[PDB]
RNA sequence: GACGGAGGGGUACCACCAGACGUGGAGUCUGCGGCUCAAUCUGACUCAACGCGCGCACCUCACCAGGCCCGGACGCGCGGAGGACCGACAGCCGGGCGCGCUUUCGCGAUCGCGCGGGUGGUGGUGCAUGGCCGCUCCCAGCCCGUGGCGCGAGCCGUCUGCUCCAUUGCGACAACGAGCGAGACCCCGGCCGCGGGCGCCGCGGGACGGCCCGCGGCAGCGGGAGGACGGCGGGGCGAUAGCAGGUCUGUGAUGCCCUCAGACGCCCUGGGCCGCACGCGCGCUACACUGGCGGGGCCAGCCGGCGCCCGCCAGGACGCGCGGAGCCCCCGCCGUGGCCGGGACCGCGGGCUGGAACGCCCCCGCGCACCAGGAAUGUCUUGUAGGCGCCCGCCCCCACCGCG
């Protein structure tokens, strides 16, 4: 028959992964939240969360990862010990846009001149080896009228499939006092271990 | 009060991410909003050509 | 002998994460006689949504597809040998390998 | 007036204390919360009102005893030390008894 | 018809500057085989590699007369 | 609306003055002068050039 | 730089040419204005509003006519435990509800009251905003390093020539090299191979203006084959800037007014959103003999269940694990007649789905306009237009719609 209900549970698991990425973003954003992946073994769920600061995520005595394990399992109808979470560290932090955008969001709420902070984020990705970084801050920046302040440094690419692979992007709705501003950090890493630019011809 | 509180029984299908009744995408399991869905489709993995 | 044909159904959205897992299933079960992969005809989950949050402007639609990949193997081997195979095969997070007993 | 059976109040404290957390889908129509069971005075099996747990929950976050995070139409309440003392006092457990985590 | 772009064009000259004898005047497969020798000339994608070879074949054809 | 003399005597005394927190004078007007409590809180200003007799008050506030 | 109601060049079936198939003319379907209302909730008004904000009996639902309910958290001053707070049989009243009323029972600090201080609101303002789309853009611009020329702002590069689908390249030339956008890439398709095969489904080749003949310094410009495939195959992605485009009514996006309890919260019932002197937009069905009407073959693809019995049907009961269009063709028939063209309206019924039709289906009547559409206006280049069905989206029911 074509019933094949195996696809339906696969879909249900991915929907939980989307919820997981949304819950972690609200709580573990201070704790360097970048991304989550769900793993199902023999009826076992273990989530890999990529974070800049695993120690805050873990907590002292790992009571914070335990309390949130108990919560996520309790929410997803699992029992603790039938599931667990695993937190990994982020290396070359600048190339991670989600980490950079929350760094920008912090310095903007710390009342730093915007262009000063934007070049600071750009330099943290420039140090990391990104070919370019593009910061767009849009909102009521000190004025009732809204203007979008685009700051950019080095080459960035915007078209084709190598945008999905080489260019990372990160939007944060930082709620400033006057209304709400939006910070978008984009990093372009020309070189990664796997695929290479489909145009760049090396020529010896 | 409970005699009439929600005495009408009808589907209250609502987007899982938003909570909005209008335009719930019940194509399969997903009950996601149409304005809520194209936002998180990369996390669900749906992608375009 | 408690010998049964054991079903192995793999679902991976990512063709390369799923295709490498097909190599993994073949190698671990080479000893226990794993089956050649019967790849399910791809099932595409298709949703078309208007690109506009507010329905105004030229009609622009988003064509979104989840091209789930399912590959099925059957092994007539020991339950401890089926279990060794599950431990032996590469663990890719977000990949569904499911076993039924025939 | 949502007069609350003390069994429902007592049950949530324990369910939450064991897990040090709670997940509540936001539901305000008549319903019974899954995962909480209060034994009725006649030995019956009962599930607490989605409204009643929500009302007790509104008091706890407002007190400042418990933290909450919200995503996808589900509340994500967690225990905090400030209310660990209160929940133990309600549950009669002490500093030696810890949330099972 | 099909107009060669600057990548498909500058690289073709760089190939005829470095290599002369290996490519031949009307030999697309040979011009595709020389341009495909891994590190000596690296062009990701056959479509780009084939297009390069066709321009090399045209450049090689031009040089042989004069 | 004519102001009651007792409110005016307090205006001259300084119990109710333009130069005061908005709420403090509101409590005085409602708790001694039988004023509408919402109206006492919504008083926009005193008149004329100085803050003598003469008051301006806001709307019902359901329609504010 | 921004504009010009200035001169040139260039370009595109959202331009034209040459053609196509249309619409505007009729009936209806749906949206828009107006009109009418208790309410007809609203945005949107040139392209870039108007089958648009993916199906309005209920819900949705924001609007109207009524009626519950605190589900007002925390904090303080007071109140209350022999008694805070709400429940209730029966009768009346009321569509109905212990809503109130008569009554006299319950009930157990989950709390009352005063003040503060909340939480919620499809309320407003998109001309306070984030985000996301539309549009300029079914285009081809946008920059930099070093040098040259200017006292500089700066220009050159990035060019009044040619080529292109293209700022795509050539050629000339104080420029010389790079980048982003274009392309490449990604997806699907045709063909060959490899490995597998509950099921055709994984990886590799192949095509490059390569070759040939012209005409060209040239980029290329026609032709010829060979080859599944030929000269941008059918899509995705999309620069620099933008614009008071659209959205606060998608969101636990949001600033401000925050309504906040005889509520703009939140529920329940009833009604509307579908009301119609009218004018318009997207459609559908027509005006027939290249057709209608009967039987006979046969046939798909996105991707796909059926059996049996009762029923003209529509459907129903009871089961199991499974299956497929029309156009067209073949034979009769009608025979130019508003006719068997056309199915609009309306009188019975029989069913379906639901709590409830007003929704739909079916059946027997009933057979309106319309005999090819005025000024105008649209879209289109090979598996194309058109013609023909089918699937899904949203959905209790239901597609003249959209996406395929």
């Amino acid at each position: 028959d074509e019933e094949n209900v195996y696809y339906s549970k696969y879909l249900n698991d991915c929907i939980m992964e989307a919820e997981l990425h949304e819950f972690f973003s609200r709580e573990l954003v201070d704790a360097g939240y970048a991304s989550c992946s769900l793993c199902r073994t023999i009826d076992s769920i273990c989530v890999i969360i990529q974070c800049a600061e695993p120690e805050v995520v873990m907590g002292d005595n790992h009571y914070r990862l335990h309390k949130i394990e108990y919560l996520l399992a309790g929410r997803f109808m699992c029992d603790p010990k039938n599931f667990n979470i695993w937190v990994d560290k982020i290396i070359k932090r600048g190339l991670s846009a989600e980490i950079m955008v929350d760094n920008l969001r912090a310095k903007l709420e710390e009342a730093m001149p915007i262009r000063r902070a934007a070049y600071s984020i750009i330099r943290t990705a420039m140090r990391a080896g990104a070919a370019g970084c593009e910061v767009i801050v849009a909102g009521k920046l000190r004025a009732q009228r809204a203007r979008a302040n685009k700051f950019k440094e080095g080459c960035l690419i915007s078209t084709g499939h190598p945008k999905r692979i080489f260019l990372a992007e990160a939007t944060r709705h930082i709620k400033m006092r006057q209304g709400v501003i939006g910070v978008k950090v984009r990093i372009y890493n020309p070189n990664i271990r796997g695929a290479v630019m489909p145009d760049k011809i090396e020529i010896g | 009060r409970e005699t009439e509180f929600c005495t009408h029984i009808a589907h209250k299908r609502e987007c899982r991410i938003c909570g909005n009744y209008n335009s719930v995408y019940r194509k399969y399991g997903l009950f996601i909003c149409r304005r809520c869905f194209k936002e998180n489709a990369g996390k669900i993995g749906f992608v375009k050509l | 002998d408690m010998h049964q044909k054991y079903t192995i159904i793999v679902v991976g959205k990512d063709l390369k994460l799923v295709e490498r897992y097909v190599k993994s299933i073949v190698k671990e079960g080479r000893a226990f006689g794993i089956s050649g992969p019967c790849r399910a005809p791809v099932r595409r989950l298709t949703i078309t949504t208007r690109k506009s949050p507010c329905g105004e402007g030229t009609n622009t639609w988003h064509r979104f597809e989840l091209r789930m990949y399912k590959r099925t193997f059957w092994v007539t081997c020991g339950g401890n040998d089926i279990s060794t195979i599950l431990s032996k095969t590469v663990v890719i997070p977000g990949i569904q390998v499911t076993v039924e007993v025939e | 007036m949502v007069h609350i059976p003390k069994a429902v109040y007592k049950a949530v404290y324990a369910h939450l204390y064991e897990n040090a957390s709670l997940a509540l889908k936001e539901y305000w129509r008549v319903g019974n919360v899954p995962g909480i069971t209060y034994v009725d005075e006649n030995g019956k099996l009962c599930n607490p009102t989605y409204l009643h747990v929500n009302c007790i929950m509104q008091s706890l976050e407002s007190r400042g005893v418990v933290k909450d995070t919200f995503a996808w139409r589900h509340h994500y309440y967690l225990l905090t030390e400030k209310g660990e003392q209160f929940i133990r006092k309600e549950l009669d457990l002490t500093d030696d008894v810890l949330p099972t985590p | 018809g099909k107009v060669r772009t600057k990548t498909i064009k500058r690289a073709a000259r760089k190939i005829v500057e470095n290599n002369y004898e290996s490519l031949k005047p009307k030999d697309f497969q040979n011009n595709k085989a020389i341009c495909s020798k891994r590190n000596v000339a690296i062009i990701p994608s056959k479509r780009l590699r084939n297009k390069v070879a066709g321009y090399v074949t045209t450049l090689m054809n031009r040089v042989v007369k004069g | 609306e004519p102001i009651s003399e007792e409110v005016i005597e307090a205006i001259k005394d300084g119990e109710i003055t333009s130069e005061q927190d908005s709420k403090v004078r509101a409590r005085i007007l409602t708790d001694k002068y039988g004023w509408d409590s919402d109206e006492a809180k919504q008083i926009w200003s005193f008149g004329p050039v100085g803050a003598s007799s003469g008051h301006m008050t806001n709307l019902i506030l359901e329609a504010t």
